[PDB]
């Protein structure tokens, strides 16, 4: 199609991986095969990422020196080869005659060290092997493409005599879309047997590497101590091995649940769902499966974010002031993204996958939810309003009283429920000890109570927006016929009072801001309590403490990184602090100023180009005629700028303050 | 032109006509298609009595080169009746 | 056509040397042979640096190999090449004089676009190999050592272009510099 | 290094640097050979993904297609 | 009877009588796999583990030929080295016994170029194997077009030659496995 | 009929069917009747072998390694031959030749071979995709091993199968009693 504008690129890039929207993707067979191949390529990318990390650790870094003195030493991420740096004098990242290096804040050093890596040769062998695994993944993608092509050819060449041969149309993608066998093998082999295999790895490599004296592998390597070994300040490796052994056994047992290879054994998921409380749903729906997987991944990512910090599993990881914060924040952000992703894909499932029954029929869980979506949304709004009103009001009361200089006048509600739960947990742990757990129990005060209620507000409002989008995706009082329109469309016009941000994609756009806010609140809470436990406990009850003792006070090293006096190793962090501020501010433009103004401006610019003497005779403007970004395109671009600035301006701050 | 013989909400569900002519345009389906899809969604609520499609026997596959259309339809119908009788016997065994 | 890729929409022949079909065929054959020899010669330059066959450790690598290897050994090598060139003829019914029935199983019964792609890849690799082998031989002759060893000792910019980059970060060899960094570029 | 971190300056944390690079030129070359194999395979995979499935193959392609017995058993079992 | 079950549908299918069923000659209590038909060595249908029920017979035949050839070369080389044959050269003559030869040559630095050459040929073999399996080129499993001149013209003699190759490779598999295991166990020459 | 017409449920007296299923397990789980018959015959076979294996060692003992073959009685024979591995069926890797005394014994070898035979016969007959009728009531416990010996007459074949089943059941009970009595009294053959 030669007739095109510059919006062509953005329209394509917004759905490059929306395989269901592809032209000439006739059937679910094509859809599933394309998705499988994309998955293989994704695994190849992950393996190449692992191989690159390992290679750079081996070559550009100091793993061998670090493992000798892990406590004061700092791992190297990779060298800096940037021509723009000053050549007259040494940079802050060099030893005045040495290649510039970057410190590593990913904990991969601790990971390798407690896995059992002793020499750079082992890291090199791993780099090589993971590259080979990437090759294997790509070749498997090719193999499966060929096998599925060979089945289509067969079905074309051979036909059942009876007219029911068309029934085979449904079973061509059975290997990719079968649920019982996939569940059995995933939960039994990919999870349980993988855990058992890692137990074997620990017993064979990690335990001997950690233990100075040689001792034959035996049940003595399996223990149920708890807490952190004093020397490494981490969970006993012997306990990790038992842990994984136990989980592996349990999940290997659970992996015989469904009928996978024969119909003589196992039960059916259709049958469980039919007989259970949830009536039934489109288990075949790829969007629904993606939503469930994303929800599970989000909860697991949050769990690891909390537990890696609480119970240190890696040698000397706790000693690394910066790496702990970086890991927690990283996995918290990933978890938030995965949660909002699950919600967005549930909305998409409702839009284009769910087969709604007739209105009066109420047989499925989704229909039952749609019956009282109004009640759900109203109650969620009530909870959000209560939390916001009271949290903000108590914080403002404390703010005003502190500003007037009377801390005694502050409202300080003791967290009695959380303290009782914590005391019960401590009682259980003390009983176990009589038969250390660091950071699993924390002082907990009224400031913690207020911050927890703020985080609850954030979660409730995010879920409010996402649930409203999902439950109004098919229809709404303002736009009853929303099923016909795509998942994301600009608007419905200025009629009916105006219909800005009326689509389910627009609800996601809105919930993205909240996710970022609630995640920022969580990260600020963790970082403040981590940096200054005592000051946080005493002063975190009013917002001026957050604005002064946390942001303004700890912002000094970052902004002072590079100045008229000189530069230090945080100069890069200071430049990325400002670059990300600028990106956020740019996102404000696409978020505030909308398309008509920019289309008219583009028209004027195009007029100028067409009136320019030399340029007109070469460039007509007919092909890829410039245009202003569409409404949805600009919404997304502004959201991307906002998200990039917000997310990327934090790591510089945390590194500066914790380093 | 572009006239639809039903209320605006009379359009078929987008998810119902998937991988068909109207893959993502439920507002362009013909009235007959809308009626057929509506009747299908009404029919598929009665789970207890829905004929489960018999699983094909992949062994009985022959080349296309290797009769009458009506005769093959009749043979298919005999096969379907045999399948239904077998299902009835199997279910009545234990009930 | 064969030998024409995306960067050049039409055949590249500014001097119109391939005016006639006979001359075009002769030039195609010569170019194919030259590209093949150049490709093997370029791997030939790179691989002895990595390793040497047993008994070949003493011999010099590049143009110095001409003096180092015995004249008898060079005679034997040229005799082998001449025997191959004189006792091997294009396979009857082949694509032309450039083919000798070596690996034709892979190209038999394939789609013509794929055959054209394979031929064009052969030709393009041969051309790049001609350019690269001339670069390698010229650099070896000028700087007295094989280009790979020379780059290991001096880097990508060595003793001929280092003057341009004498003030660059990680490549700064200017007089009075606090670091030499000349061998790392 | 010119550290800019308060904790780094206070505790004297250091970024030790080895005397010799961890890997040699031959090792880097081997890793690059593996990476080149990955790149060739990845380009082939990208081409396959771009072009998708080809249902016309039954008209001209050699052979008569084949379904593995296990795949047939899965089809018979159903979903 | 080569059909697993006769009938348009599974639930109403009928199975051939056991006397009619075609049973494997190697293991008489299993039916003939029926996928390794027209291949070399099919005369004794032997696939109790049902590997061919998951992998195309092309892959397993390629792997079998590769293993048999590698094991034949390995056993002849191990026997020669144990008997004492060695390359004329200081580095090759220094090594005393075959068991330590792998480590000695890895240290000496020959095994790295050797593995490089083998890996180059193996990448070519992988490309060729994928081409032949996908049928882009007209190739059979484990066919590299080497020595096609000596291949008998008659179809029966060609099949006999291929069967001899496969049987000798199968024998060499066990031969080398036993040789290496016994050598590692005891520490003596090939005759043991 | 009863238990899907399987053999072995007939009383010694002519005209009366013993049909011993006190728990009604056949009716409760009819779809597993071929598997039950296979398991019954396998238990009977292992037991008929194991009883003679309890008796003969007293008369003769092969002179293997004395770590086990010097066992006082059949009760301790299993513990002696199983070795003392760090885990029940785990080979010692650091000390392969059992110098530390923590290596699996010959029972591990026989167990590995039994596992290979099982995976290649029973799992092969039951789970193979290329064997669709697979394990049924008619062929349960039949691996075609020696089937050329049984009498041609179908009635005589049924009688021989019944003899096998009865002898296997008697051997199951006899081995249970023999091993338990050996454990309790630790005496020779009369209490095995
Ligand atoms: C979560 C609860 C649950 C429920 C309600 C059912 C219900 C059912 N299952 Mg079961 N099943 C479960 C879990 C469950 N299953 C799990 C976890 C597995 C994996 C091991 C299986 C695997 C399974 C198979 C393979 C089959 C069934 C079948 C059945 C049916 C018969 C049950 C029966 O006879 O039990 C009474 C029998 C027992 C209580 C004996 C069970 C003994 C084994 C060893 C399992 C016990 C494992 C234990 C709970 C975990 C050990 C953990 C470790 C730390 C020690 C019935 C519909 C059968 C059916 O008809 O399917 C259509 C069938 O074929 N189930
Ligand atoms: C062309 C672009 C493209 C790309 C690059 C990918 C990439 C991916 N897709 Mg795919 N996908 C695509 C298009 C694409 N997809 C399209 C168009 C669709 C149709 C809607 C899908 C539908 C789809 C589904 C349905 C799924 C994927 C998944 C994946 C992953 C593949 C395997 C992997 O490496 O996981 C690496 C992942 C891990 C190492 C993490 C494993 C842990 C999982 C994710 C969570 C398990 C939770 C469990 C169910 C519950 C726990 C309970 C506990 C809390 C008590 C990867 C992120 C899978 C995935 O992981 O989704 C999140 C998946 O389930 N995709
Ligand atoms: C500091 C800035 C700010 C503030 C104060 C609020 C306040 C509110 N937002 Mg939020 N919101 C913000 C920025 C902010 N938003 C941004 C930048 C966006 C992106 C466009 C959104 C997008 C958004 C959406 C889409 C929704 C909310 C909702 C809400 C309500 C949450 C419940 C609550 O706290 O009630 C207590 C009220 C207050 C704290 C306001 C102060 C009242 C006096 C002064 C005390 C509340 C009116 C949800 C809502 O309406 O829930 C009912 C909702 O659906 N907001
Ligand atoms: C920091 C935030 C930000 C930024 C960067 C801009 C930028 C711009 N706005 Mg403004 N704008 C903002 C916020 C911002 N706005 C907000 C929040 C709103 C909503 C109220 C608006 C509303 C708005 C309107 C309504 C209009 C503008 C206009 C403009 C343009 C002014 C002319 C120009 O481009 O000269 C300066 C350009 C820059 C400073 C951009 C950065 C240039 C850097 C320094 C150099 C680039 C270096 C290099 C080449 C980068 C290569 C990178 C690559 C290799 C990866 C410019 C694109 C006007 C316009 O378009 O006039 C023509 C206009 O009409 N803006
Ligand atoms: C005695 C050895 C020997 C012999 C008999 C030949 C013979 C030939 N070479 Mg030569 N050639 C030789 C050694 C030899 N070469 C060696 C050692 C090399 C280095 C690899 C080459 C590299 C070479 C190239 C690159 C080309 C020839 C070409 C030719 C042909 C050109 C016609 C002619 O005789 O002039 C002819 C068949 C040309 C040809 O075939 O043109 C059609 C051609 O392009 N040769
Ligand atoms: C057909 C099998 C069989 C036979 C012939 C015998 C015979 C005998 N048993 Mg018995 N016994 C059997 C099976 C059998 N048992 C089984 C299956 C068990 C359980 C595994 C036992 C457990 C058992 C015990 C515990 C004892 C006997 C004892 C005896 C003796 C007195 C009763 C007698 C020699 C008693 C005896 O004299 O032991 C030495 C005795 O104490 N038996
Ligand atoms: C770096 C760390 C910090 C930052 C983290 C990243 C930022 C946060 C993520 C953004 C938040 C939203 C994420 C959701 C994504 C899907 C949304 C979507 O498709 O809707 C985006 C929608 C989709 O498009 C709409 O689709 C609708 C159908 O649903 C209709 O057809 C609409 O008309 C159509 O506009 O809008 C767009 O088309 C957006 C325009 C996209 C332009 C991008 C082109 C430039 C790309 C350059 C960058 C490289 C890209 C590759 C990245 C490499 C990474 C390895
Ligand atoms: C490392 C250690 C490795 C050990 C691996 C052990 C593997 C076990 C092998 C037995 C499994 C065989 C199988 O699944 O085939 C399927 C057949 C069904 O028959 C089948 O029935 C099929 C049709 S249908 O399924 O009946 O519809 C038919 O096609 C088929 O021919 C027929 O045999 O299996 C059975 O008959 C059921 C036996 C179940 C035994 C489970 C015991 C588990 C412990 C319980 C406590
Ligand atoms: C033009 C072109 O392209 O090239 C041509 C060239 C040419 C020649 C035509 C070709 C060929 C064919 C070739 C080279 C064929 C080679 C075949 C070999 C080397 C076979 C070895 C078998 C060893 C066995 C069975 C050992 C068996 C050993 C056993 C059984 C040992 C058994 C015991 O050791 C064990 C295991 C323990 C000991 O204690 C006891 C004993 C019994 C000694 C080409 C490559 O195709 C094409
Ligand atoms: C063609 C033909 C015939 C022929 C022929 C003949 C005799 C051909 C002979 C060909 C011959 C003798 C070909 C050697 C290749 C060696 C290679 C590729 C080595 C690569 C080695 C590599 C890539 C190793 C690389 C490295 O690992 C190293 C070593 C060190 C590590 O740090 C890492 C790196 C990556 C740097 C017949 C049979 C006579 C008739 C037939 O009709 C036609
Ligand atoms: C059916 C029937 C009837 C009946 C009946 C009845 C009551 C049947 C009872 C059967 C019963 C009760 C059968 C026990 C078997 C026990 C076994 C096999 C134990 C093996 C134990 C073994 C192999 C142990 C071995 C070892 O421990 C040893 C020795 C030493 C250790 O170092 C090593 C190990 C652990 C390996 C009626 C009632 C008469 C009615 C009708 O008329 C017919
Ligand atoms: S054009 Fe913009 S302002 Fe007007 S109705 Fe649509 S979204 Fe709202």
């Amino acid at each position: 199609n030669g007739r095109c504008a510059t919006s062509r690129y953005l329209q394509v890039m917004g759905s490059i991986h929306d395989i269901e929207s592809y032209f000439a993707l006739d059937n679910t067979l094509s859809l599933n095969l394309q998705i499988f191949t994309a998955h293989w390529g994704h695994l190849a990318i992950i393996l190449m990422w692992i191989s690159g990390n390992l290679y750079h650790i081996a070559s550009n870094a100091n793993y061998s020196l670090w493992i000798k003195n892990p406590i004061p030493s700092m791992p190297i991420a990779h060298n800096i080869w940037d021509p723009h740096f000053t050549s007259s004098t040494s940079t802050p990242y060099s030893h005045t005659t040495t290649a510039a290096v970057l410190i590593a804040y990913s904990g991969i050093y601790n990971q390798l060290y407690t896995s059992g890596f002793s020499t750079v040769n082992q890291i090199y062998k791993a780099t090589f092997a993971f590259s080979c695994l990437a090759v294997i993944s790509i070749l498997l993608a090719k193999i499966h493409i060929r096998t599925h092509s060979e089945v289509l050819h067969n079905s074309a060449t051979h036909a059942s005599q009876i007219p029911s041969f068309f029934q085979l149309l449904y079973f061509l993608d059975v290997g990719i879309s079968s649920i019982n066998i996939r569940l059995n093998f995933h939960t039994g082999v990919l999870v349980g047997f993988f855990s058992i295999a890692y137990t074997g790895h620990l017993l064979d490599v990690a335990i001997p590497a950690s233990r100075a004296p040689l001792s034959h592998t035996s049940l003595s390597y399996l223990t149920f101590f708890g807490g952190l070994k004093s020397d490494t300040a981490s969970l006993y490796l012997t306990d990790i091995a038992h842990h994984h052994l136990a989980i592996g056994v349990i999940f290997v047992y659970i992996g015989h649940l469904y009928s996978s290879c024969s119909t003589a054994l196992g039960t059916y998921i259709r049958d469980m769902l039919y007989t259970s409380a949830i009536y039934m749903f489109q288990i075949k729906s790829l969007h629904l499966a993606l939503s469930l997987a994303l929800a599970g991944c989000a909860v697991l990512t949050s769990a690891t974010a909390q537990h890696i910090y609480s119970l240190t599993p890696y040698f000397y990881l706790s000693y690394d002031y910066v790496t702990s914060v970086t890991l927690y924040v990283h996995h918290s952000y990933i978890a938030s993204f995965l949660a909002i992703a699950s919600h967005a894909h549930a909305a998409i499932t409702l839009v284009r996958d769910w087969v709604a029954p007739l209105e009066l029929e109420s047989s499925c869980t989704i229909a039952r939810i749609h019956t009282h979506k109004a009640a759900i949304i109203s109650h969620l709004s009530w909870v959000s309003l209560w939390l916001g009103f009271h949290t903000l009001a108590i914080y403002s009361h404390n703010d005003t009283n502190m500003a007037f200089g009377s801390p005694s006048k502050q409202i300080l509600i003791e967290p009695t429920n959380a303290q009782l739960i914590q005391e019960s947990s401590g009682k259980a742990l003390y009983s176990f000890a009589i038969n250390s757990f660091g950071s699993f129990i924390y002082p907990i005060g009224p400031g913690d109570l207020y911050v927890h209620h703020a985080i609850a507000l954030g979660l409730h409002v995010t879920v409010l927006i996402l649930l409203k989008g999902a439950l109004e995706a098919r229809g709404s009082k303002l736009m009853p016929d929303k099923m016909e329109h795509s998942f994301g469309f600009s608007c419905d016009g200025p009629g009916r009072g105006g219909t800005c941000d009326i689509s389910a994609w627009d609800c996601f756009y809105l919930a993205m801001f909240w996710m970022l806010n609630t995640n920022a609140w969580i990260d600020f809470y963790f970082h403040y309590k981590y940096l200054a436990p005592r000051q946080f406990s005493e002063s975190s009850t009013y917002l001026e403490s957050w604005f002064r003792d946390y942001l303004w006070f700890n912002s000094a090293p970052l902004i002072r990184a590079y100045s008229a006096l000189g530069t230090n190793d945080l100069s890069v962090q200071a430049w990325f602090f400002l670059l990300t501020h600028l990106a956020w501010a740019t996102g404000f433009m696409f978020l505030i100023s909308w398309r008509g103004y920019w289309q008219e401006l583009i028209d004027i610019i195009l007029y100028m180009h067409l009136k320019t003497p030399i340029l007109i005779d070469l460039w007509n403007g007919g092909v890829y005629t410039p245009l202003a970004l569409s409404i949805v395109q600009a919404r997304f671009i502004g959201l991307v700028h906002f998200t990039a600035g917000l997310i990327l301006t934090y790591p510089p701050f945390i590194i500066s303050t914790t380093s | 032109v572009n006239g639809r013989p039903f209320t605006i909400r009379g359009n078929p569900q987008q998810s119902e006509l998937k991988w068909t002519k109207y893959h993502m345009k439920s507002y362009e389906a013909d009235p007959l298609t809308t009626l057929f899809i509506k009747a299908r969604v009404m029919a598929f609520q009665d789970i207890p009595n829905l004929f489960a499609l018999p699983q094909p026997n992949m062994e009985e596959m022959v080349p296309v080169e290797e009769y009458t259309k009506q005769e093959y339809t009749t043979r298919l119908m005999e096969a379907l009746k045999r399948v239904q009788d077998d299902r009835k016997a199997k279910e009545a065994k234990s009930l | 056509a064969v030998g024409v890729c995306l960067p050049l929409t039409d055949k590249f022949d500014p001097l119109n040397l391939a005016s006639t079909d006979e001359k075009l065929e002769r030039y195609t054959q010569v170019e194919i042979k030259h590209g093949r020899v150049a490709m093997i010669a370029v791997v030939g330059y790179i691989m002895p640096e990595i390793f040497r066959f047993p008994g070949c450790e003493s011999f010099q690598h590049g143009l110095a190999a001409l003096e180092s290897i015995p004249l008898e050994g060079w005679v034997q090598l040229a005799a082998l090449v001449g025997a191959h060139e004189v006792l091997v003829k294009p396979r009857a019914g082949g694509l032309g004089t450039s083919d000798f029935g070596l690996g034709t199983e892979l190209l038999d019964g394939i789609e013509e676009p794929e055959l054209e792609r394979k031929l064009t890849a052969e030709r393009n690799n041969g051309r790049l190999a001609m350019v690269a082998i001339m670069g390698l031989m010229v650099q070896d002759g000028m700087f007295g050592e094989p280009p790979l060893s020379y780059m290991s000792k001096n880097g990508w910019w060595g003793e001929g272009v280092q003057y341009f980059v004498q003030h660059l970060n990680n490549c700064q060899s200017f007089s009075g510099s606090f670091v030499d960094n000349a061998g790392v570029c | 290094r010119v550290p800019g971190g308060k904790r780094t300056k206070e505790l004297g944390l250091v970024v030790p640097i080895p005397e010799e690079d961890g890997l040699t030129d031959g090792q880097i070359a081997a890793l690059f050979v593996v990476a080149l194999v990955v790149l060739i395979a990845a380009v082939d995979l990208a081409r396959s993904l771009y072009f998708g499935l080809q249902p016309n193959k039954f008209k001209t392609a050699k052979g008569k297609g084949s379904i593995t017995p296990f795949m047939k058993r899965l089809i018979e079992n159903g979903f | 009877a080569t059909k697993l079950s006769e009938g348009p549908f599974i639930e109403t299918e009928t199975y051939p009588a056991p006397k009619e069923m075609e049973m494997s000659a190697a293991v008489p209590f299993l039916r003939y796999p029926q996928v390794l038909k027209g291949w070399v060595g099919e005369e004794k249908g032997f696939d109790p583990l049902g590997v061919t029920d998951a992998l195309p017979v092309y892959w397993v035949r390629e792997a079998e030929l590769k293993h048999g050839r590698v094991c034949m070369l390995a056993t002849v080389g191990w026997i020669a080295t144990d008997l004492g044959m060695r390359f004329p050269g200081d580095q090759f003559q220094s090594v005393q016994t075959t068991l330590e030869a792998h480590d000695k040559m890895v240290e000496a630095g020959l095994m790295a170029p050797f593995l490089g050459a083998v890996g180059t040929f193996e990448l070519y073999s992988l490309w060729l194997f994928f081409k032949g399996w996908e049928m882009e080129v007209n190739r059979d499993a484990g066919d590299f077009f080497l020595g096609k001149q000596f291949l008998p013209k008659e179809p029966a003699k060609e099949k006999d030659m291929r069967l001899k190759e496969l049987e000798n490779g199968r024998l060499a598999m066990f031969a080398f496995s036993g040789i290496v295991t016994q050598a590692a166990m005891t520490g003596q020459a090939w005759p043991f | 009929p009863f238990a899907g017409g399987l053999i072995g449920g007939e009383s010694a007296f002519a005209g009366q069917d013993f049909n011993f299923d006190p728990l009604g397990l056949a009716t409760k789980c009819e779809k597993f009747l071929p598997w039950f018959r296979e398991a019954e015959l396998k238990h009977g076979r292992i037991a008929m072998l194991a009883w003679v294996g309890l008796v003969a060692p007293e008369f003769v003992r092969i002179p293997g390694p004395e770590q086990c073959y010097g066992a006082k009685t059949v009760v301790e024979a299993h513990n002696a031959c199983a070795g003392d591995p760090y885990f029940p069926f785990i080979i010692d890797a650091t000390d392969f030749y059992g110098k530390d005394g923590h290596q699996v014994g010959p029972l591990f070898q026989v167990f590995a071979f039994c596992g290979a035979v099982e995976m290649l016969t029973t799992f092969a007959k039951t789970a193979n995709v290329s064997n669709k009728p697979g394990l049924t009531l008619a062929n349960a416990g039949d691996y075609r091993l020696g089937a050329n010996f049984l009498p041609e007459d179908e009635a005589k074949a049924k009688e021989m199968k019944l003899k096998e089943l009865k002898n296997g059941r008697l051997a199951m009970l006899a081995f249970g009693g023999a091993i338990t009595q050996a454990t309790l009294t630790g005496n020779g053959f009369p209490w095995l």
